């Protein structure tokens, strides 16, 4: 009773949310680059390449299938199997799934620290194009979550699907519980009508058809304002009933199991406000921000070091992750007021001069437009 | 539904199919590959398959298949079968094998 | 390496996902009911004209249930028709008890199964359930089993 | 299981569930126009009065709305922009800034005409010519890739993507579909239980002797109904002790509102849009938690907006603005208040010139600073 | 039966979280070093080396298996068996689990306090390469938790897994409880149909098949708005029902036992916000933070004093761990205002000069950068 | 009881209890680790940067940790320090300040060799020479009193103090052990109660006529299991009224979570370390009482620290410090933080010089005072 995860992914909605909620918000969060001479042309070039849909689904399939690849093509006068010479050129990036990539050539040189790491990648995209070979520096590989090495080398040094067996069957049990609850509601009441000699009437004949049509007709017109007639000597009409209680609590407990196994909390997975408190879902959100940033630092940055030096000609630079907190106009204005009064409330008496005070004020992201100059 | 319970072949019986190698496979006392008494079994009813034999001569192409009492190919067995030969004839380690084409019954 | 089973067990539908063949370029003369045998009366422009089985005919296939082509409940005259020529399929029957496994079936008039002692043809596949104070059986249809008499 | 060779799933069912049911309408429709009407700002332009003038001259945002609507529903949509070009409509576009209309087609109306997989070009794998078959008896016309833009829905497995000719999937997956479907069933059963609260039984020995469908039986039924309608709390009915007995049976009803609320909560969970937006009921017991609920909702809609709203902008802008390098900023999607807008204008106007008077920050840039953040304080262009 | 840690880790999500949630946040927390001339080049070398995923994995296997080995390769013109001469060079770092390291040579001589301490390590990675030998200076070992010395010696000086028997069986009982809950809901209501003479049916015949066919058919069409007829003389139809209550509390108690035995609390493992209070979850997370700092001081530092002396040429340096607290753009704004006011409120009255004031203001990491100079 | 010889019998019952059970692990390791990691500060020294440099150069804190842990567990532990000296380790130690190595042993490896009863020196009545027997194929040896120090647990009356060879007792007393053991029994009982909630009984006249371990009985029990597996809400089971009956009975559950909570309350009350540190569950009903619970914990751990941590300080520091007179003070055990430290430093910098500019309180010692209270304000030494 094992099913391929792709069908479950593109069929069930909760699986969609669990696999998709993190990567897209993670990438749309943004970043800033330090050491750059200017950032306007940086953003212009970045959204000129406009690669973020490919980035999104690359991270998505890395999360799902436990492995994904990106092919980055460069302006160079060499064959693709060759290494990449120093420079900063980019012309396109494309994304491939787990199933289309293999390893080709082996390096074991003790001189380099590269022993045990594949040197040539064998890509077989299919679709009536011959599979080809790519040098290491032209490809990046995105992996899933950590696994024990005895399974790692068994899976060709590759991660595992984030939908494990516990998550899968916990999800599956919920629908069964819902269907059972619907049945419980349907079977609340039962009407029994017993008639002496009813067994004498034979199967599938006109008399039986007439009797059952009469029963359906009389059942369709019953209710509070209508009564039914019965013959006391031969037939009896009774009603049996049952109660319902605790089903919503049991369903809430199953949702608890789902959220506990998923690891992302309720106001993000069930997306329902608690309602009883006004200022606790904010710290709920900041816990979410902490966990998502913790996961981001592990795997999103490697894309940054893989692609950024290929586009920037500057020798040195650094990546800073933007503070992932929702910014509310009013408090933004208040913070800007505080920053502008601090930056020049006490620099009038020391060597902190305008040429660097301007840098300080326009570095901390203001709304204050200011032309470059002295 | 039509699910079927199968056992070994016997005298005066009608063959149905041939068990094939699969994940569900156990080891006998003599290291022989077997299907246990209780469990799933895969049966192939149409197509070409390698089958155990105890004959000593290479069968001719297209001639009828004659089975033995215990369910293995034999050159002059008393059990009649609709299947045919496919021409393959080889010898695993101390085991004879023959290539049989099975038609749906 | 196994073959999956198919869930609904209604007359006129397929019962397994083994090797099957559906001949969808046909038209009907008269009216046909799902789960009955049909015969080929003629061919026009690569299209086969089928009718319900008479006495003395050779069955060719079994009408197949579809929920878009036949909105009425049965196949009507002048309609494109699906016919199963190879595979396992649920058929209407007039029999009372299940026949021996892997026996040879015999078709009465109207394309219903009434015999289990034929000489050659289609065979019983082991399924026998009840429908509407009548029964349904499971037949294994093969392509060249019944040959038209010269 | 057997299936038609011309596979088509999101053809009729999705359209029916959209144009018939209302919750489907809401769940597919609340997002796109909110995204497009949140507004956007451009940077790197000489001025914005002419920008808004050209925008409300072209008037294409309803087309953008329903384009994104079909993209979310059918999993794909296309928009064609017509340019003032003296060339055959097959040809590409030369550089320039001109256009005369934008119009939208659904997923069903676009296919691929010919494919180029040249090695040197990075456009390999990208369909270079699109064959569109419009409605209202207009002959098909093939289009160079540069003119039209194709908008997808949500991500799917590449195995499904290639089988669906490079097109996304509908948001109305079968799980959400049947979760929506069984709600009406539960409501109907609840109403049925409400009807079936109380029953009355009337037993008359020898009632079997009555003839079927004759005057005697009709008279009995008339009398029974007549005495039934006139009964009540303030009235009494008389019967015979020997022959007939009149009993009443009743059953309890409770927990149904909680059960239905649980079903609606499941709908919310699978939808992903939260309570005060999908059910439109304020919880009522708390004063200021709806604000954080709605800011989480804007988090959702913004992270969805960054995925699809931008490509339309980067596809349309180069044809409308002659300026060479510009950037897109998204206005903060939060409704502000005359009260707090006045307060923030005061705050920023005193922050901008409380301490710049001692430095080289002069009027010619202070004015740009003050009118950059869109104020209610106008200013004529000058020194 | 279910005691194999390797399979249990990758087959149970709760085990996954409970084992690896800690070290990854530990490492992503951050730190800095005092006594260094500058930090820009330090972070440049650090993010050029990019060994933090390997650090995460090493700590994870140390916590799971009770022991892990980390190996560093240096720029030195001698055999890898030979000891390391003083210097500051680094080339790469690799990680191995508990299963690939053994002992060769002992030191027990009187004068050295290193008597009885391991000297030469026998590394056997496998992967069809010859196992080799390493000096004590090259490889560092991370242990698990302390045990009694008698077990310490029995386990050749290696620790134990964090998954002890109490944790394992407490986790196991939860699944049994939820399965029983599902069975309980399934068996809420049962319908019985009694027919005198039903025993006369022959087994597996057309009569019995038709009887059960009709039973299933009539069962499928019942409900609130439908009625069933029976024969008074020969048959009757009864229904029996049982209630449910208290299982949400039962499962909550099981989860509470899990959290109490684990030592990681609810807003981190169950991932529910308490909701009934506004600002107590911040105190809960700071309790988590103090305990994570307590354990960090025990095991994270030795990696730092093992690796840092190999990269910095500077003589004497000190470590501090960054105080783990989520910074709120706003609140760091006001604390920066407070610090810039305190740094020069009254220093203009004594000998505290700008030469040290600038160092003070740039020591506490601000958003105000400052070019080096006077 | 027979035991393997290589597993020599010495308190392995409590040892296995420790290394197996988790609550014992927590209750024994919670205090010493936090105690040592709290840190300390020293006064009277010329500078502290070099002090910290030498301290983390020697890096002995893991040894101190498990020394304290084993002293708390076994009721006794030994710490052995070797010094750079040109004398045999048996002889006493001349004045000096050197360290080269320090190591730890549990209670079972130490014995008493030479005792002193000399009248003039008050030192009589305490052992002179300690006989250490590490084992591990090295000959046991002898240590002077001054070289090593013995760490003890909790106080006992002299009557058993003298028979336990001047050694305390384990922190796991009989009451604690039994209370800990009872919890698992209660949990197993709760699981059994949940399992036994509902039972089904099937009665068949003549059923006992059947031979045991026979074909008919196997068939009947297989049929029973089969029909049991397929029953449910949407399924019905038929029986024969004349012969067989199918009854079902059930029992309720209530008060079990409260019972287990009360048992945990007994555990925590007898332990002495409170709920938000043993059960690790925040109270949730209040916002600002858990902090007061924390400071109660800090007060109790400080009271316990004053009795055990200091002896290590006065036993080790005189061997590493060169100056004559010093003070050991403990950091006030409270987690500080951005805000509170920022405003507290503001208060200190204004208090240190808001009013001193009028009297002889002058700069060369004002700076010393202001950086004595450990600030974030780094300062270079000088005038």
């Amino acid at each position: 009773a094992s099913y391929h995860v792709g069908s479950f992914y593109n069929d069930n909605a909760t699986a969609k949310r669990i696999v998709d909620v993190i990567p897209e918000e993670m990438v749309t969060a943004g970043f800033k680059i330090s050491g750059v001479k200017d950032e306007k042309e940086f953003k212009s070039l970045w959204d000129s390449y406009k690669i973020d849909p490919s980035l999104v689904d690359a991270l998505c399939w890395a999360r799902l299938y436990g492995g994904a690849a990106i092919v980055a093509i460069i302006n160079d006068n060499r064959m693709l199997t060759s290494p990449v010479k120093p420079g900063a050129k980019l012309e396109g990036v494309r994304v491939y799934d787990r199933f289309a990539i293999t390893i080709e050539k082996r390096v074991t040189n003790a001189r380099s620290p590269r022993y045990g790491e594949p040197e040539i990648y064998k890509v077989s995209p299919g679709d009536n194009i011959q599979p080809y070979l790519i040098h290491h520096t032209r490809i990046f590989i995105a992996d899933g979550e950590r696994v024990t090495p005895q399974m790692r080398k068994q899976n060709q040094g590759w991660g595992a699907s984030v939908l494990n067996k516990s998550l899968i069957d916990a999800i599956c049990d919920y629908d069964y519980c819902e269907s059972l609850a619907t049945q419980i509601l349907r079977r609340k009441q039962q009407a029994v009508w017993k008639v002496k000699g009813l067994a004498e009437m034979c199967d599938d004949d006109d008399a039986q058809y007439a009797a059952r049509l009469r029963l359906a007709q009389v059942d369709d017109n019953s209710g509070v304002g209508r009564a039914i007639g019965i013959d006391a000597e031969t037939e009896e009409y009774d009603v049996l009933n049952s109660d319902i209680s605790g089903v919503p609590e049991f369903l809430s407990s199953k949702m608890d199991r789902i959220v506990s196994l998923s690891g992302i909390h309720e106001i993000i997975i069930k997306n329902k406000n608690v309602g009883g408190v006004s200022a606790s879902q904010n710290t709920a959100l900041e816990t979410f921000y902490k966990l998502v940033d913790r996961k981001r630092e592990e795997d999103y940055r490697p894309l940054l070091e893989f692609l950024l030096p290929f586009i920037v000609d500057e020798q040195e630079w650094s990546i800073e992750f933007e503070p992932l907190s929702v910014p509310s106009k009013k408090e933004e204005s208040e913070i800007t007021k505080n920053n502008v009064e601090s930056v020049t409330k006490a620099i009038t008496e020391q060597i902190i001069d305008l040429e660097e005070a301007r840098d300080t004020l326009r570095s901390i992201a203001p709304e204050f437009k200011l032309k470059d100059g002295n | 539904d039509g699910h079927k319970l199968v056992k070994a072949l016997t005298t005066g019986t009608t063959p149905y199919g041939v068990a094939i190698r699969s994940h569900w496979q156990t080891v006998n006392a003599q290291n022989q590959m077997i299907y246990e008494d209780g469990g799933a079994i895969n049966v192939m009813t149409s197509g070409r398959v390698w089958m155990l034999s105890k004959s000593t001569e290479a069968p001719t192409f297209g001639s009828a298949v004659k089975l033995d009492v215990d369910g293995q190919e034999k050159s002059d067995g008393t059990i009649e079968t609709t299947w045919t030969y496919a021409g393959g004839w080889t010898k695993y380690k101390d085991i004879q094998l023959v290539e049989v084409q099975l038609h749906q019954l | 390496y196994e073959n999956l089973f198919l869930r609904p067990a209604c007359p006129g539908n397929i019962s397994d996902t083994s090797t099957y063949n559906i001949d969808g370029a046909c038209v009907a003369q008269g009216d046909i009911g799902f789960g009955s045998a049909v015969q080929v009366v003629g061919i026009v422009d690569g299209v086969k004209v089928v009718a319900a089985l008479p006495d003395g005919g050779t069955p060719y296939g079994i009408a197949f249930r579809s929920q878009y082509e036949h909105l009425s409940g049965k196949i009507l005259d002048g309609e494109v028709c699906n016919v199963v020529s190879h595979g396992r399929v649920w058929t209407l029957t007039s029999l009372g008890e299940a026949p021996s496994l892997f026996s040879k079936l015999q078709f009465g008039s109207g394309g219903v199964v009434t015999g289990g002692s034929g000489s050659a043809g289609w065979t019983f596949a082991g399924g026998f359930v009840k429908h509407e104070d009548g029964y349904i059986i499971e037949v294994q249809v093969k392509q060249n089993a019944f040959i038209a008499p010269p």
